């Protein structure tokens, strides 16, 4: 219990990074996943 | 018996309150219980190699401090994705062998990964030689193209 | 619990695994990922590459092979290296059990 | 970062090359590189 | 809800991008674009040998 | 990969052209959300995007 205690601490001192892990991964999966889309490969732009 | 007034209310209330959603919860854990429980095997060794892997990756990132170090031989791709064969699946299940599981650790003496195919609609598989890629030639004004689109190549 | 101790570790690669998150701020500036290319034209990477599965798979690996090229070097021919899949004494797989 | 990296413009990813190199035979052959710009060391 | 919604399938791609006999990963480069597009050939990424079923 | 503008890539659902940045800029911005390819299915391009 005292072990789960200071690892719930750290947990709950960082749950607002959580938050923002889960709110960023749930805005950009879909876009990024979109490229490995046409075949069985992913595009790239090459500006150069 | 006033502590006992006190405990019985206060227990009876958080008891109230919080015990329909303990019931449904521990309802709605079977499932996905005997699904942790049945990819067992494959969670140490995956810890372990992915643990492995994070040097190996990390100094392919920090060599330069600025870019990514990688190799660029040309090659040829496959067929592009086909209308209604190839809709997404998420009916994957298993591991190698027919069992959940990790292989033995990719060194230089045994280099290629056994491929893994699962229900997923799309696959490499079947590329063992080299053929022309079906859909050699198309137009994007009238989308009239030669070639036969297929999922046998 | 096995796994364990190597958890924190995995943990920089087991979300993204093709990116490691201690270096994703200086390799990718923002829009654009800056990626450093080499365009190998290597005789065991053309043979690789192209003709694999035909029967010209040994018409110049092992022309280079005869050359000042070591096999230790040379990315592995596929003909020979045992996978684990078909690797004497059986597959080669480990399950923790 | 990564999320921005790549899917925004269209269907693709956003790869800059900065510094290119060809090998070949067992010499290496350098055709551009950046020294400095938005890709330097850090 | 999205990331369980959307990651498995960008695991798949990312499971078929890898060929075996090459090893790594491909990928190819790209008015909008030209009315007329290509493709010579598709050259051999996996061997018999190598196929494992889940 | 070779072959050139086998699947052409989808510019509908996603940034407008006029809205891209210049590689020159390092800063970071919001990335926006509701961003995927906006094609009803046709084609090969792009089969098994989001809307799949």
């Amino acid at each position: 219990l005292e072990q789960l205690r200071t690892v719930s601490d750290v947990l709950n001192e960082r749950k607002q990074d959580l938050a923002d892990i889960l709110t960023v991964a749930g805005k950009f999966i879909t876009s990024l996943a979109e490229a490995l889309a046409s075949g069985p490969y992913f595009k790239v732009m090459l500006v150069n | 018996l006033v502590a006992a007034v006190g405990f019985g209310n206060t227990g009876g209330d958080i008891f109230e309150r919080g015990g329909p959603y303990l019931v449904r919860g521990a309802q709605d854990l079977l499932p996905t219980s005997a699904l942790l429980d049945e990819y067992s095997p494959a969670l140490f060794c995956t810890i372990r190699n992915y643990h492995d892997a994070a040097p190996k990756l990390a100094g392919a990132l920090g060599g330069n401090g600025y870019s990514l170090l990688t190799n660029s031989l040309v090659v040829g791709v496959g067929n592009p994705y086909v209308y209604p064969d190839n809709l997404p699946r998420v009916n994957a299940k298993g591991g190698p062998e027919g069992r959940p599981g990790c292989w033995q650790p990719i060194t230089r003496d045994l280099w290629p990964f056994p491929y893994l195919v699962m229900d997923t609609g799309a696959s490499i598989a079947p590329y063992n030689h080299f053929e022309l890629g079906q859909p050699m030639f198309a137009e994007y004004v009238w989308g009239r193209q030669v070639g036969e689109n297929t999922i046998n190549p | 619990g096995r796994a364990a101790p190597y958890l924190v570790g995995a943990l920089k690669l087991i979300l993204t695994v093709p990116f490691n998150i201690d270096n994703i701020p200086k390799a990718i500036r923002g829009d654009y990922i800056n990626v450093s290319l080499k365009l190998d034209l290597t005789l065991s990477s053309v043979d690789n590459a192209f003709l694999s599965g035909t029967g010209v798979s040994g018409m110049l690996r092992a022309l280079e092979q005869a050359w000042g090229r070591d096999p230790a070097t040379m990315i592995p021919d596929v003909r020979f290296t045992p996978n684990p899949h078909d690797a004497p004494g059986g597959p080669l797989v480990e399950r923790g059990e | 970062i990564i999320g921005r990296a790549g899917g925004i413009y269209g269907d693709f990813f956003n790869f800059y090359a900065c510094d290119l190199t060809l090998k070949l035979n067992v010499r290496t052959v350098r055709i551009t590189t950046q020294p400095s710009g938005r890709c330097t060391p850090k | 809800e999205t990331g369980l919604h959307a990651y498995p399938n960008l695991a798949a791609n990312v499971l078929n991008i890898n060929s075996p006999n090459q090893g790594g990963i491909i990928g190819l480069p790209v008015f909008n674009y030209l009315p007329f597009g290509m493709n010579l050939a598709s050259t051999a990424m996996t061997l018999p040998k190598q196929i494992a079923y889940s | 990969g070779l072959g050139i503008n086998a699947p052409p890539p989808c510019l509908t659902g996603f940034l407008p052209a006029s809205q891209w940045r210049s590689p020159a800029d390092t800063r970071t911005e919001p990335l926006p959300s509701g961003l995927y390819c906006k094609i009803p299915k046709d084609a090969p391009n792009a089969v098994r995007g989001a809307r799949n």
